[PDB]
């Protein structure tokens, strides 16, 4: 029978579907790819790249 | 915890920015790689380090934290990136969980949506580690594929595809909402060698790689068989795909669809140029008469059918074979009536015959400096009319 991983990866792609139909599950999932560096992790790393400038 | 290797070098030549901001990154990465990792692990989106990934790792380097600079620092911190990704593949391995066995790795030519699948993708109890990154070139991937299976662990390769003009209209979309798109280097290089790489996983390793693959040009239908992963794959040869490519991207610049910006980092190193210069047009003419001209193609059995009529005031009546048309040499002038245009040439009736110039020299654009109908002279880029009326 069917492995985990292929489970995952067949419930992924019904979850591709869903973003060709719904324009608000699309743009959280883009929100969420191109977020960047939280302001959290972004002031983290601005101390490592000024600690350690040339 | 060191680099897992010595991260190689590109040459930039003369572009000293880009070498200054390669060594920064080599030099970063290299002496900075435990706070990375870290940082990496605890901090960014990656699932507490799990989900590995070289564009993810990107965005931990200062070169990449304004949107505006990430299309041109982004080949100058690959490398420092997809090393980084090496060593957090192997301190994901190191750590001991028993209850996970399964290691996914997920593929795809740019825009093909591979990245929002993963992030569609939930991670099970048994997920121990998801890779995303090229296989075209399967070497770096075999070092990793090796070590999973030295620890019993259940690979799965995943190719998700699209059709490279459809990926290229994403790539341009998340160039403006993020500043890195792709070039079409890249994109015909990945789309044409991916089903060799997987080729190459399959032959190594054998049954114990399960490779799967899914088509987002049929609404993500998943395709289990290996067999059916290559048919899926199988999208033209590298010299077709770029070509199509390079059409796509001068045509969407000409029409006002993208800046020159998306442009630019589309075009990446390309010459366009010695591109469309490769274009054949062995079964096609252009019929011409009053009306305007009609583009027509041969099939196997002889039968001309028409593709595409641009109306046109003006020409006389004539049929001229696109294929026989002589190159025009550098440095000569040539004069007479433009019969025909697209994307990569230019078409021009002379005294002698039928002639065909790039549709761009030197970076300049010859195409829209000539409309069809036109009486022109092309030499070198000096372009004159010779229309009259007596």
């Amino acid at each position: 029978q069917e492995s985990n991983a292929i489970r995952m990866i067949k419930e992924a792609c019904e979850k591709n579907r869903r973003m060709m139909t719904d324009e608000a599950f699309r743009k959280e999932v883009e929100k969420r790819l191109y977020a960047g560096p939280s302001p959290e992790l972004l002031a983290k790393l601005r101390v490592l790249w000024a600690a350690n400038k040339e | 915890v060191k680099l897992s290797s010595d991260i190689n070098l590109r040459d930039f030549g003369n572009n000293e920015y880009l070498s200054s901001v390669q060594d920064e990154a080599i030099r970063f990465a290299t002496e900075q790689t435990d706070e990375i990792l870290s940082l990496y692990s605890q901090h960014a989106d990656t699932e507490g380090g799990r989900y590995v990934c070289a564009d993810t790792f990107k965005e931990l380097f200062p070169a990449f934290e304004n949107k505006e600079d990430r299309a041109t620092v982004n080949n100058a911190i690959h490398n420092s990136a997809a090393v980084l990704s090496s060593t957090q593949f192997d301190e994901v391995l190191k750590r001991d969980e028993p209850q996970k066995k399964e290691v996914i790795f997920v593929t795809g030519i740019p825009g093909s949506g591979a990245t929002s699948t993963v992030k569609n993708m939930m991670m099970q109890d048994t997920t121990k580690l998801l890779f995303e990154g090229q296989l075209a070139r399967p070497q770096s991937a075999f070092r990793k594929i090796e070590q999973c299976l030295e620890r019993n662990l259940e690979v799965t390769i995943v190719a998700v595809s699209m059709r490279a003009e459809r990926a290229s209209d994403n790539t341009y979309k998340r160039f403006n909402e993020y500043g890195r798109g792709a070039s079409i280097g890249i994109m015909a290089d990945i789309q044409a060698n991916l089903p060799d790489g997987l080729k190459q996983i399959r032959d190594k390793f054998g049954d114990a790689v399960k490779i799967v693959g899914i088509n987002q040009d049929r609404n993500s239908e998943f395709i289990d068989k290996f067999d059916d992963v290559i048919k899926m794959l199988s999208l033209g040869s590298q010299e077709q795909i770029l070509g199509r490519l390079a059409e796509k991207i001068q045509s969407d610049f000409d029409s006002g669809k993208i800046s020159r910006e998306c442009f630019n980092q589309a075009k990446g190193s390309m010459d366009l140029e010695s591109v469309f210069a490769k274009k054949e047009y062995s079964q096609q003419r252009v019929v011409t008469n009053s009306k305007g001209v009609t583009l027509e193609t041969k099939s196997a059995n002889e039968l001309w059918s028409k593709v595409e009529q641009i109306p046109v005031t003006g020409m006389k009546a004539g049929i001229y074979l696109l294929g026989q048309a002589k190159k025009a040499e550098t440095g000569q002038t040539y004069s007479g009536e433009i019969i025909y245009k697209d994307a990569a040439a230019v078409f021009q009736k002379t005294k002698n015959g039928l002639v065909r110039h790039n549709a761009t020299h030197n970076e300049e654009r010859l195409a829209k400096l000539v409309e069809i109908g036109q009486n022109v002279s092309i030499g070198s880029l000096i372009v004159k009319s010779l229309e009259y009326s007596a």
